[PDB]
């Protein structure tokens, strides 16, 4: 539930200006604030529950076929008629033979056969659908205080700690404040009913696994599917084959399960788990977040007295930052722990900022640890242990030059803008002017154009970019660049975001 | 069918690893390989008829390319 | 069965040259033919009786609905499916209705509800088939001997006359010769397979009265069709209806009987009788002849020896014919009976022909009575009968000068022309370089072209040639009669054929 | 008689100016008022009562034939005379066979025969009429108070609530003010002359139900008709046939019931409701309302001082607008119900509209429910429910972006000019300058033109366009709108109008 | 129907009178002239529309007249 | 009768389901196509003289596709 170790974790930046700012996260990635006097924030989806579950169509994907049966007639005596075709239960078709006085007629050349046969399911699949009203959102929300490397991925401490806690939304309950005590309170503002379309797409669920789909292609399904609850079929045909008809003697036979190639159909749908319920993996969800009430304890403490440790050495994050733990032997706790971090020890001027504010000593007992964060600059520097001669202090590297991670972000905004539409001005918090029209241009612009020739698929949408640059690469001035904007970008880069 | 219209990909969402992301990279192309692998004389009289007409050069070009991947699929 | 007093009646020139002669029927027409040293003789068609017939399809023009039921579901929950889909004898319809809270459901604007409902004929029509070896044809064949008033339309006397034979022709016996008695014998060759098409339609039957009808347009009947016995149906919709769905409630309701349109459709179909078997009126039937065995009987007797009078006064055939009655007073029968067609009683030499050659005193019973026809010349003349002053003469007229004639000739070969099509150069018998070609020609020719563009109805056809006039009006030479012959005639004649 | 869920609703802005404005109903839809200080009102048709009907005249659809009897005479005899011709119970058609000696008669060729039988009705079709002083409507009226999910469509209750009321309006009862109590009464003006024309066409009844059918149309039908009581008839031939005359015998043959084809032609009619009276389902009514008396009960409640519940959830009307339901704890009744619609909770600044202003809690028994609908706009919002900690929301969203609006908005009334004339224009309510002269327009042009060619059925007129447009096509400059105005519009729309 | 796509007619063989031939010639005049009786207006610009386009005189008549049978019965 | 001159329809007012619509809209579509379906020789001569006359093409389309209409019911 923490930011801590996972595999995507962005920061923001505090503008100042407000005690709220807007906010959307995702199911992988974790949000972590770092503004003025204000400690800093972890909010992370935990999953999307849903509950309550409607099943509009079915399907068979393999069948059996029994009961196979033909009556044959005389040419020129009509169609044929079985009696079988009094029950649903039965599949019929009708067929002739050519005849022989030979067998059994009084003219030669052609006939009538009443091909029938029963029908059922060997197993099936089972389409369902969500009611926004029975979304949930499991959001946990965290803010860095007193860790240990033990506690801080465990969310029973931190409840003890009141230094993070979980809650649920739904349009029902569409936004919520809740106390992590000391620091007072704070406040979520979302918007459920934008979390997905709920009448986007359906649930399905093939055999075990189950799988979301948009509703536009469960339609198109071409196999036997049922009424709601119900009964019997329609085109209950396509899984059985008619031989050649032979006199009386024609058999009807079933195609193998088809089961496979549902699984092989099956590609951008995305795995869920289903019994009762539904669990999604990655949410996407619009919030506001409001830090009034939210302040720093701790303010009183003075410096600790005492020797640091390292229970664990210097590492890094991977997004850029770097964490230590402390151990700390003298008793004087609470007391406020001195660091900072420093470029050469002939300054004391501090250049990077804590990660966490004000690490703060829990206790007066002896030897505990203490877990913190920092986020050094860029090439060497030290990190400085507390003044005094106790001082302490260790050298870690970092290599991150200002412009490589300057080109890395540019890079994760494309992606950003892409598979977030319009939405992804929300990082652009507390707009207007440029944010707030810029997602106002991508609205119509996005919302047509790229999704209306949309539904390409890789090469599909691939291709084209080249075929329109050859358009840009021969045009006339001023017809170019109109051209040229169909021809690069909102295709071949999104082309190469799919990599793989 | 189970084989044609695919769903995939919704593609919405969803950073995560789809159902199968590896396959469907690679079906594509191969499923047309093989077939063109298979009857290069295809491909032959096919380039020829491209240079045919049109002789604005390159826009030639655009036919056979585009004509190698009709036949694969129909 | 004579020729007599039937409203068409033609006469056939032997070209002698042959016993033999080729001959087509008509079910109104009777055909009469004179040849030298031959009687006169006569045949007409009776009817065609076929035998055993067979039933393709079936249809329901009118039916009756009831028990309607229907199942209403809540928006979104699909589409409703009632229980009795489970059975044909239900039309099971969806459909929807816009639902509130007001009533049962738990969202707004739509709905699923099931109408179903049982469907049964009030009363239906049936098709049936002819089997070409169920053909039959009864013809009556005539020769001119002693007649009287009375027995001469009699068919009893006339079979004891010996003078007139009925029989069957099959394609089973297709060709017989049957005696006459004192004439001879004579011998009619026919051709079966051609009268009709037994495949070209079917029988129909609706209610009562019964009709021949094109296969062809009988498949395309709009309503209730069914299997050759069998049980239940195909579109039958048509005859219902569904209201506005209301709530729950809606009803369907039954189309008034459509058996009006059925008599009404029928234009072109021809009256028969049907109970077991069909008796047609018009044949259209291909027949050979042979006169060998036909000899003229009377010969040996002589000029009758007293005074002749008339029962009945002479009287026109309309046909361009005279007959009349002859009494005798003398008992010298059997004796020839002198008689002749002459100008001006100044002359004996006779002119026109008789009818019946060398009328025949029957017995010696007195105040016997004779029937007897001859056909005068245009203008006036005289009719002799007897020689010496017993002879008595009668004065009368005709208006008919020759040119008139050969005019309703033409038209009515024209008229004969048309709607027997190639077939009718039959007329033509011993054909040869003309006759053979002409029938040749025609047959290409109509059998393509006329009959492509055919299926017109009256003005349909009617109108063309006006159209296509106006393309021969305005064209360019040798273009033109090109174009004309489209124009004008194979159209326009027809259309006037028809008047009426 | 509410608007509620009607599947056809609209609204209508108060441009305040008047306590009266202009409307128009219809059968089906419901109509509904908000206007500043005023409260919502709903008018709807109910239904077209008309009580006393006459009877202009009548047809025999399905006759019965008997008594044939036939009488012959000989040729050059004249035309037969049958006695039966003395009764109008008989149709007598004189006939002619062509006579031989062997039946009968002394010439040949011709005759006479007189065939009559008797005629009578198996079952016949009553057309009837409607003067206009026998018009009545049924219009309830309807204000939005205090109401539950169970009274609300419910008559009985709202009378006692006097929030709405039914009456009758006439010609003679041109138009009425009413009581709702506390809010006052208001003034219904309205046109009853002008619902129909009641002299445009006549009621048909053909078996059970029935039909409005153009008197235009109604005189041309082809089948037996009446005076208007009376006896007997004329044209009675054209159920009846005359076979072929033969000798003496003919028969005559009735046609089947021509009751379907009845049903077959009608398609435009309206079902409607016949016994001793008729009930339309589309009025087209015309009138005037005038609000003076019209005030707010209830500004002399304060806040309500308790919790809120939702004891259904929120749900969509279809129409753009958002209803739920409340109950309340608390006792304090009759209270003012605090409720507002929101952007963000961050702002309490109202933004949609109430559809009913001011909820009123009804009474001070706790747990009762209130029924109460609001606008919320575009996107995403919240309905804020109480003020202060207690105060609950939900997050209610709406895709409906304006300018989709704007165009569903423009071919509404584009389809609700069409087949609404002239008349449509009074949806511009408190006209002059534009919208006085736009039906000023209207009036000749589409009272001509449109009109003048009118009667053409789908393709007929659907056809029409594209040949003029061809002629717009091909055209010269400043010639070409002329002939574009034609061609384009007026014509092809209501083509597309009809889909279906 | 039982209205449209008469089987008249068949009218092979058959000297005799068919079923309703009264009937069958009178048929298409009125059912039309009933129509074109009725709402003359249409002719009238109709006529008009004929003049206008070929102005090779007779044959705008051409489509004229044949217009006025298409409006009846579409 | 009551097979032609259907009043169909009406049609004033009536927001609402008339007594037969889905009929009524396929009804002169397949009565007509049932016919052309059966003489398909009727438009193959037909669309040639269209053709022939006038020459200012589409024009003379005009006369066909209308043309092809006429037969069907006369």
């Amino acid at each position: 539930f923490n930011c801590l170790g996972m595999g995507n974790r962005d920061f923001i930046e505090g503008a100042s200006g407000a005690t709220w700012v807007d906010l959307v996260l995702e199911g992988d990635s974790c949000l972590t604030i770092m503004a003025n006097d204000k400690p800093t924030l972890d909010v992370r989806m935990i999953n999307i529950e849903a509950s309550q579950l409607a099943e509009v169509r079915s399907y068979c994907y393999h069948a059996s076929v029994t009961d196979i049966s033909t009556v044959a007639r005389c040419p020129m005596t009509g169609e044929a008629h079985n009696e079988k075709r009094a029950d649903s239960s039965y599949v019929c078709k009708q067929g002739f033979t050519d005849r022989g006085w030979g067998n059994g007629c009084g003219l030669f050349g052609k006939g009538s056969i009443d091909t029938c046969a029963k029908f059922s399911c060997t197993s099936k699949a089972i389409g369902r659908t969500i009611q926004p009203e029975n979304i949930k959102y499991e959001v946990g929300i965290f803010v860095h205080g007193t860790t240990t490397s033990e506690n801080h991925g465990n969310y029973s401490a931190q409840v003890g700690a009141s230094q993070a806690a979980k809650f649920t939304v739904t349009p029902n309950a569409p936004s919520i404040t809740l106390k992590l005590g000391d620091y007072g309170e704070v406040t979520l503002d979302c918007e459920p009913r934008s979390g997905l379309n709920t009448e986007a797409f359906y649930v399905m669920t093939v055999g075990s696994k189950s799988f979301l789909v948009h509703r536009e292609w469960f339609h198109d399904l071409a196999l036997p599917w049922t009424p709601p609850s119900s009964t019997a079929w329609r085109n209950r045909e396509l899984l059985m084959e008619f031989e050649e008809a032979h006199a009386t003697k024609q058999s009807v036979v079933a195609l193998g399960s088809q089961e496979g190639g549902l699984h092989q159909a099956l590609a951008g749908a995305i795995v869920v788990e289903y019994s009762s319920s539904v669990k999604l993996t990655s949410g996407h969800l619009k919030c506001r977040l409001k830090m009034d009430k939210l302040a720093l304890k701790g303010t009183t403490y003075g410096m600790c007295t005492g020797k640091f440790s390292f229970a664990k050495n210097p590492a890094d994050t991977g997004h850029g930052t770097v964490v230590i733990e402390l151990s700390y032997s003298g008793s004087d706790g609470p007391c406020k722990i001195p660091i900072v971090s420093v470029a050469s020890l002939n300054d004391m001027t501090p250049v990077g900022r804590l990660v966490t504010v004000n690490p703060f000593v829990a206790t007066s007992s002896a030897n505990s640890k203490v877990l913190v964060e920092m986020e050094p600059p860029f090439g060497d520097s030290y990190i400085v242990v507390g003044r005094g001669d106790k001082q302490i202090n260790h050298h870690w590297h970092k290599a991150g030059s200002t412009l490589g991670k300057a080109f890395l972000t540019t890079l994760k905004g494309a992606q950003r803008l892409a598979a977030l539409g319009d939405t992804a001005w929300d990082f652009g918090s507390i707009g207007g002017v440029f944010n707030s029209i810029g997602k106002a241009v991508h609205q119509v612009f996005g919302g047509a154009f790229r999704t209306l020739f949309g539904g390409m698929s890789w090469i599909t949408q691939g291709l084209m970019g080249a075929l329109l640059l050859w358009m840009g690469v021969n045009a006339r001035d001023r017809s170019i660049a109109l051209a040229f904007l169909a021809t690069g970008g909102v295709l071949l880069f999104l082309a190469t975001n799919v990599h793989a | 069918s189970v084989s044609v219209q695919t769903h995939g990909e919704s593609s919405l969402v969803n950073k995560t690893e789809t159902w199968l992301d590896s396959t469907k990279a690679t079906r594509y192309l191969m499923k047309t390989e093989n077939w063109i692998i298979r009857n290069p004389g295809y491909a032959f009289l096919a380039a020829v008829l491209g240079w045919m007409l049109g002789s604005n050069n390159g826009q030639r070009v655009v036919f056979t390319i585009l004509l190698l991947l009709v036949a694969p699929a129909y």
